[PDB]
């Protein structure tokens, strides 16, 4: 009953998967953010060039 | 009864909402 | 005299549409 | 294959659910990309997928 | 590792042309914070147990 209330109010406890889930979620975004920038080029997108 | 101010450069972060208006900002240095 | 700037200096500072995002 | 003055690239069309506001024309999104236009000669506003 | 002083050091329009880069330094940062608080918490997982 103490494992089942301490989860039923307190998210803190499954930070351990939740830094991973982040951890990625946050690579990708990145990564993506990246098609921004310029590169030293006239444009950073493409189709525009 | 006017005022006035005067605009500087800043870095300012904007939340555009589900509408696509403004909402709120944060002035980055200010604090 | 003075007063103080709240919040309402700000305004959209392009003409370039988005949704749901802090930028 | 599109082109809205002069924005070339692929992809579908459809309506927009979206409101819009009478000074844009251009929806970008994070990923640095068009997703909403308005067409120049038309006030109706289409969604880029 | 500070990253603009390392590319740069004090000085404007070298800072500029890395803005124009995106964000490369900044998720090295958090790679290399995300180390820092690792070790304290290895430190903080092998001795006081
Ligand atoms: C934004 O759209 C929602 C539709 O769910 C609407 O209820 C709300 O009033 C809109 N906001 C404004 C400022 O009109
Ligand atoms: C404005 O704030 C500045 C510094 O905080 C000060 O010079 C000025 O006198 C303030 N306003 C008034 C009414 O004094
Ligand atoms: C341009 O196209 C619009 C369609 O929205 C039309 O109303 C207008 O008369 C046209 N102008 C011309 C053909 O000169």
């Amino acid at each position: 009953g103490k494992i089942q209330d301490s989860l039923s109010s307190t998210a803190s406890a499954l930070g351990k998967l939740q830094d991973v889930v982040n951890q990625n979620a946050q690579a990708l975004n990145t990564l993506v953010k990246q098609l921004s920038s310029n590169f030293g080029a006239i444009s950073s997108v493409l189709n525009d060039i | 009864a006017y005022y006035v101010g005067y605009l500087q450069p800043r870095t300012f972060l904007l939340k555009y909402n589900e509408n696509g208006t403004i909402t709120d900002a944060v002035d980055c240095a200010l604090d | 005299a003075y007063t103080n700037s709240f919040t309402r200096g700000v305004y959209y500072p392009d003409k370039v549409f988005r949704s749901s995002v802090l930028h | 294959n599109f082109n809205f003055n002069g924005l070339t690239g692929t992809g579908v069309l459809t309506e927009s659910n979206k409101k819009f506001l009478p000074f844009q024309q251009f929806g970008r999104d994070i990923a640095d990309t068009t997703d909403a236009v308005r067409d120049p000669q038309t006030l109706e506003i289409l969604d880029i997928t | 590792v500070d990253c603009t002083m390392y590319i740069c050091g004090d000085s404007t329009e070298c800072s500029n042309l890395l803005l124009q880069y995106g964000s490369f330094c900044t998720q090295l940062n958090r790679a290399l914070t995300g180390i820092a608080v690792e070790q304290d918490k290895n430190t903080q997982e092998v001795f006081a147990q």
